[PDB]
């Protein structure tokens, strides 16, 4: 039903939209 | 919150630290750091200049640590220098100098193109090929090839260089040429004719073909089907000694034969034991080729390939004398390695020690420990191969009642091939005076190499004899393969 | 005491890791064992400054 | 493609190159044409026809008959002909079971008047046939090393032996058979 | 029982290579290790979290805990045997598989409901709806994949794979650490080699500054270092012992080997088991102390103090640091070493009581499968085993508990048990890949 | 590679040319026949394809692919058998055994005429010297 490759995509995505949260909030902060 | 390092005082000696663990052991383990091969020597003088031209053509880390650890000492030594304060070893412009973005914007690209990219294509690329070590394509195509098979159609050379000429990894070396381009080339190898200008495209499949006819080969073992193995094995040979499969092809596979004389002069001599009843100059004469220098380097190595002979074969069962119903016996086999110059030597001068198996627990155990241990097999003589070989034997054994294979085919890489050194050379056919009783014949001399062959299913559950049949061939020469069948004879 | 002669006993009947052995035991364990620290400290190193850095 | 006869309503290729398969297929549904274009019935048993097997057997007795009369020449000639039509003029709806017994049977005596009479590559690949199609017995394996040995094929005379005398161990021909191949081989060799 | 369509990887049908299966391995455990070290967004007990290897403040913040209790009240349901497993099919097996994941799921919410209700987090909608999001993705994510490396891509479990990994990670932070501390005198590394080499460059005084930075009384130093290596190799040597007995198959003619008996035979077990009671107990202790100000067995029980208890059964049982507090209680010392001798002791005798390999069960076993010894009967297995596995037992518990208190007393960068977990786990995957044959 | 599109092809000639009705039967019995015989082959061929796909020497997708033909013969089957009832009426249980017995049949004779091109390949392999009569003349 799952694949090991589809695993690693959907953890890889999820690290990155976190870490793009983290990251636009910063410098949504430092400009407004 | 942490404090870094703001006037570097303190991340020299980090990284210095970090290099030296890396550099100290390395250094350290630098500066820290049985089978006679007679054709290693006579195979690069006869091969063309064409293949050893192709085969030629396809620790600073320790001096820059070194000399960076010497900088970083001389920047440190260059330096000047109640509640806790914690700090960090890094330096304050990594973190807040105007490359703040930089280090963020390069992790992030680590993580989300170079990990995903990389691992995915790991993955394909471990995915599309075979445990055995060929693509899916080429295992897929031979599967193919052999389903729809007709038991009716003979089984030839030629057969299987078409079933190759469909090979998909040559399709990768070669996205232009076409399956039948494939075949025209390896009949051109076969035969020693000329490609003039794909030559290197002729030595690369040709190379290549090795793990081709071995996946063919245990795929054929794999549907039980006897005649497909047999023309894998005699057209691998035929591959890697670059002969036609002819009747007379031991005396083919020599280096320096002419067919147009030795052909139609000679139509008797078709093995290498009856071109050895021949005289010296006699044998020179019959080939044509009237040259002492070069006739000496041909029957020195036509006087060292490996023919094989069995001294004792039977199923053995271990930690048991006889075999029962539904047991799990082992094939083992004791040949003896000769050359088609020594005559041949009886069974009884054997004096039974080297025969008799070791009653041990240890011993009985594994019966394989005593096999893994045997000298490998020297290189072979194939002056025509792009690459370099070494001997390789192909055990496979069937049954009586069909004739069907049973199991997939042991390749055995470790015996010893001492019985054939120059050392022994009075042992000569043509000198006929009983050398049995010669003052240098020592039976303790000669060495007697062992096979031993899982059998992979029990044995049956009914009382009687069961017949079979192993066969041994070569894979390199033409040499006297062996074939002979055997009995278990359960009696519980 | 008696229960200590049965130990000895015992660890006299054990088969001792030879040499031989013993050393591809020592160099597999200790090069997985090193691998993983490693691992582990960089990851926990690096992610320090880029933590700082973002949040 | 292909072209359809229609006074002789046989179906042929009219292309310039066809494989094998399409040819053979073709083929077999032409005389499955010429078979239902002789049979009458609609819905045809698997029986086997009467005068054809009469045919058969009448031409069989002929060529048998030439054996008495020491004639190995027309008798083999005979023999060829009525296998020729058993597997010809003979429906494939046939009892598969009864087509076979028949055919096993009358090219067994073509084997042993083409290996008297001498000729060996014929007798051979028809020894090869009927062990391939399914019948195992002593009788053949001694046929087949000698002619083997006859046509100078030790390896594989030695070979086909071995595999016969490990059926019936206790024949006192497949022994002397092999001990001759042994000899020979080992003058081959030395 | 019941029918559920849950997100599952699927077992490979052919058998993973063994360079696929480390690719694997490395590739989640670098994964999970990432997951570890990110903090939420939304935002603003040492013991378990040293233990059950998580963090807090991070997305590892609940970490492998719904998966080891899941699997604990699992294991205990099956040993309480109130789940009647079967066997003899495949689908009882499946199903308590599959109840396994629901129950951990709805483990995983209630967790992270209660974390983020009465964590220190704070009260105020989409905020503490985003927090829970994180986290059940997070644990849903680290859940899954220890499935996927214990389906066979990987060499094992992932619990006690990731407890390896950062028992590791703390021992080599504890000597590589590129934090520093000044307070009054200077800058001075966390670390142990880096501290190290740094007095060694800098002070230019080699015979006072081996001697200030080989004792470091009060940070890491080189003599741990080498203390903990060498009980690691230790341990190394002590894992290869075991007793082979000779065995033969009657069913079965022809198949002879041998059967070994390790001497970790419960396999870091009963240390566990004392060193969760002991630090139960010790809280227990304290927090009645902290209840009750002063009662005659509240004063008989414990005496806090600077927290080390004094006089009382709790000071008994704590554990030793140093050999000051060896030479300062003799008393205290040998009592110790005895309870926690006799403790790891008993705890292995229960356990391979109640873990079903008691020699009587290993005697059923052979009579399943037919083996038999090799120079005596069939009568005289279960004899023998009785004479052979109970001492075992008890010996390699007796020398677990050793070399933990070694340790302990030696004063080394790590836990005793810590390291022996990491050993432990990794010479089982250096077994299995040495019996299975690769690279 | 099978003879499946050679009836169609045939079907569609007789829908313009109005070929015989006889040479429809007979298609439709080697259309039978050699579906028989890829069944036979493939019930026989399974146990030996399931153990090379376990032993991991024969890939994945054709595992698969080889499931699916399994299932792709029976369907080829019931069609032959649908359109056969649609030929003939009533004529299902006596075309089974028809096709049953000329799949041997034909297999019998393309294994004997084979003999003919087979017997040349070991003249050409072995350099035998044979005249005429089939006699050696060494």
């Amino acid at each position: 039903r799952v694949d090991p490759l589809v695993v690693l995509f959907l953890a890889v995505g999820f690290i990155f939209s976190v870490v793009a949260l983290h990251v636009i909030s910063k410098v949504a902060g430092k400009l407004f | 919150n942490y404090e870094y390092d703001e006037a570097s005082e303190t991340w020299p000696s980090f990284i210095l630290t970090g290099l030296l663990m890396v550099v100290g052991p390395m250094t350290l383990l630098q500066i820290y750091q049985f089978n006679e091969e007679v054709f290693k020597n006579l195979n690069e003088e006869y091969t063309s200049d064409e293949i050893k031209q192709f085969r030629r053509k396809f620790n600073i880390i320790i001096i820059v640590g070194w000399i960076l650890v010497a900088i970083l000492l001389q920047r440190i030594n260059s330096n000047d220098a109640q509640s806790t304060s914690h700090g960090i070893a890094l330096p304050r412009f990594l973190v807040d100098g105007s490359a703040s973005p930089l280090l963020v914007v390069c992790y992030v690209a680590l993580l989300g193109l170079i990990l995903p990219y990389f691992v995915s294509r790991w993955w394909a690329r471990t995915q599309s090929y075979t445990k055995k070590g060929i693509h899916n394509v080429t295992a897929s195509n031979f599967v193919s090839n052999l389903v729809n098979y007709k038991p009716s159609e003979i089984v030839t050379t030629d057969l299987i260089l078409h079933w190759l000429s469909f090979a998909h990894e040559f399709k990768q070396f070669f996205p232009d040429l076409q399956p039948t381009d494939f075949e025209k080339l390896l009949q051109d190898h076969i035969n020693r004719r000329d490609s003039g200008k794909l030559n290197n495209a002729k030595f690369r499949i040709v190379a290549k073909c090795h793990s081709l006819l071995h996946g063919l080969l245990d795929i054929a073992c794999g549907f039980r089907n006897l005649d497909i193995a047999l023309g894998a094995i005699n057209t691998f040979k035929c591959i890697v000694q670059a002969v036609p499969l002819t009747p007379n092809c031991q005396i083919l596979q020599l280096p320096n034969v002419d067919k147009e004389h030795f052909i139609t002069k000679t139509g008797d001599i078709h093995t290498l034991g009856k071109l050895f009843t021949l005289e010296d100059a006699k044998i020179g004469e019959v080939l044509g080729i009237k040259d002492q220098a070069k006739l000496n380097e041909t029957l020195r190595v036509a006087s060292h390939i490996p023919n094989l002979k069995i001294i004792k074969a039977d199923f053995l069962v271990p930690g048991e004398n006889q075999v029962t119903p539904s047991s799990t016996p082992y094939i083992s086999l004791k040949v003896l390695v000769r050359s088609a110059k020594q005559p041949l030597i009886p069974t009884s001068l054997i004096p039974e020690e080297n025969l008799t198996e070791p009653q041990d627990f240890e011993s009985q155990r594994d019966p394989f420990a005593m096999m893994s241990k045997q000298p490998l097999v020297p290189y072979s003589f194939a002056p025509f191969f792009p690459t370099k070989r070494r001997g390789s034997w192909c055990c496979l054994v069937s049954s009586q009642k069909d004739g069907k294979i049973l199991q997939t085919p042991i390749i055995i890489e470790k015996l010893s091939y001492k019985n054939l050194n120059d050392d022994k050379d009075f042992f000569d056919k043509r000198i006929k005076m009983d050398l049995t009783k010669h003052e240098k014949f020592d039976i303790n001399d000669w060495e007697i190499g062992t096979i031993k062959i899982p059998l992979g299913q029990p044995a049956p559950e009914t009382v009687g004899d069961f017949f079979f049949r192993v066969i041994v061939k070569s894979t390199d020469y033409f040499t006297t393969d062996l074939d002979i069948t055997m009995n278990m004879k359960v009696r519980d | 005491v008696e229960f200590v002669r049965e130990g000895t006993q015992f660890l006299a009947k054990c088969k001792k890791p030879d040499l031989k052995e013993y050393t591809k035991i020592v160099k597999a364990v200790g090069i997985g064992f090193i691998a993983v620290g490693i691992i582990g400290y960089a990851i926990k190193l690096i992610h320090i400054p880029i933590r700082y850095v973002i949040v | 493609t292909l072209e359809y006869n229609a006074n002789s309503k046989l179906i042929t290729a009219s292309d310039a190159v066809v494989a094998l398969s399409t040819e053979t297929n073709i083929d077999q549904i032409n005389v499955l044409t010429t078979s239902l274009i002789g049979e009458t019935n609609p819905n045809f048993t698997p029986q086997p026809n009467e005068a054809l097997s009469k045919m058969i057997k009448g031409l069989f007795e002929s060529g048998m008959k030439n054996l008495q009369q020491k004639k190995l020449n027309e008798a083999l000639k005979n023999v060829s002909l009525a296998i020729e039509m058993a597997q010809r003029k003979r429906a494939p709806w046939e009892a598969f079971a009864i087509q076979l017994p028949e055919l096993h049977f009358m090219l067994r005596s073509k084997i042993d008047l083409c290996l008297i009479l001498g000729k060996h590559l014929e007798a051979l690949q028809d020894l090869d046939f009927l062990l391939g199609t399914g019948l195992i017995q002593p009788d053949v394996f001694v046929r087949k090393a000698d002619c083997l040995l006859k046509l100078r094929q030790w390896e594989e005379a030695r070979a086909t032996c071995e595999r016969g005398l490990a059926l019936a161990p206790e024949d006192m021909k497949l022994r002397a058979l092999l001990i001759e191949t042994a000899r020979n081989l080992a003058e081959y060799n030395g | 029982p019941f029918e559920s369509f849950l997100p599952e990887v699927i077992a490979p049908e052919r058998k993973v290579p063994y360079n696929q299966k480390l690719i694997w391995t490395g590739v989640s455990l670098l994964i999970f290790l990432i997951l570890g070290q990110i903090p939420l967004y939304g935002i603003v007990l040492y013991w378990l979290r040293a233990m059950l290897a998580s963090n807090r403040g991070t997305l590892l913040e609940l970490g492998v805990s719904p998966i080891i209790t899941s699997s604990l009240i699992f294991q205990f349901l099956q040993g309480t045997q109130l789940l009647q497993i079967r066997p003899e099919s495949k689908q009882d097996r499946e199903l308590f598989q599959i109840a396994q994941k629901v129950c951990a799921i709805i483990l995983i919410l209630g967790q992270a409901l209660v974390v983020v209700m009465t964590g220190n987090y704070g009260a105020p909608l989409p905020i503490c709806l985003l927090l829970i999001f994180q986290l059940m993705f997070a644990s849903l994510i680290v859940m899954l994949l220890d499935e996927l490396l214990s389906k066979g891509y990987g060499l094992g479990s992932g619990i006690s794979l990731f407890i390896a990994t950062n028992i590791a990670e703390q021992i080599f932070w504890r000597a590589f650490a590129p934090t520093t501390v000044n307070s009054g005198r200077g800058k001075e590394f966390e670390g142990a080699v880096i501290a190290f080499f740094h007095l060694l460059a800098v002070r230019k005084d080699k015979k006072r500054a081996l001697v200030e930075a080989f004792y470091r009384t009060n940070l890491p130093n080189m003599f741990q270092v080498l203390m903990t290596v060498a009980i690691f190799l230790f341990v190394l040597y002590l894992q290869g012992f075991r007793y082979e007995l000779p065995i033969r198959s009657t069913k079965v003619r022809g198949q002879i080997g041998i059967y070994p008996i390790k001497l970790f035979y419960t396999s870091n077990t009963p240390i566990i088991l004392q060193s969760a009671l002991t630090s139960n107990i010790f809280l227990i202790s304290q927090i009645l102390f902290q209840k009750y100000p002063t009662n005659p067995l509240i004063r008989l029980i414990g005496v806090w103090g600077i927290q080390m208890a004094l006089s009382g059964l709790a000071y008994y049982i704590q554990p030793l640091m140093s050999l000051s507090e060896a030479l300062l209680d003799p008393i205290k010392t040998i009592v110790y070493i005895t309870f926690v001798l006799g403790s790891c002791a008993v705890f292995s005798k229960t356990w391979i009581e109640i873990s079903g390999t008691s020699p009587r069960d290993i005697a059923k076993q052979f009579k399943d499968q037919g083996m038999v010894i090799n120079g005596k009967r069939e009568t005289s297995i279960y004899r023998e085993l009785k004479k052979i596995i109970p001492t075992a037992a008890a010996f390699g518990g007796a020398t677990i508990g050793a070399l933990s208190v070694g340790s302990d007393l030696l004063g080394t960068l790590g836990s005793g048990a810590s390291i022996l977990l990491a050993t432990t786990t990794i010479y089982g995957y250096y077994e299995a890949a040495a019996k299975e044959g690769g690279f | 590679n099978d003879a499946h599109d050679l009836y169609f092809q045939i079907k569609e000639m007789s829908e313009n040319e109005k070929i015989h009705e006889k040479v429809l039967k007979a298609a439709l019995l080697n259309r039978g026949a050699e579906s028989v015989r890829r069944s036979l082959k493939l019930k026989e061929l399974a146990p030996q394809i399931n153990l090379l796909y376990k032993n991991g020497s024969i890939g994945e997708d054709y595992w698969k692919r080889f499931e699916t033909e399994v299932k792709l013969i029976e369907l080829e089957f019931k069609d032959t058998l649908q359109e056969a009832e649609r030929l003939q009426p009533g004529w299902v249980q006596l075309f089974v055994m028809v096709c049953k017995e000329i799949c041997f049949n034909q297999a019998l004779s393309r294994r004997y005429q084979s003999i003919l091109k087979r017997k040349e390949v070991c003249i050409k392999e072995w350099e035998l010297k044979i005249n005429n009569d089939g006699r050696l003349v060494n």
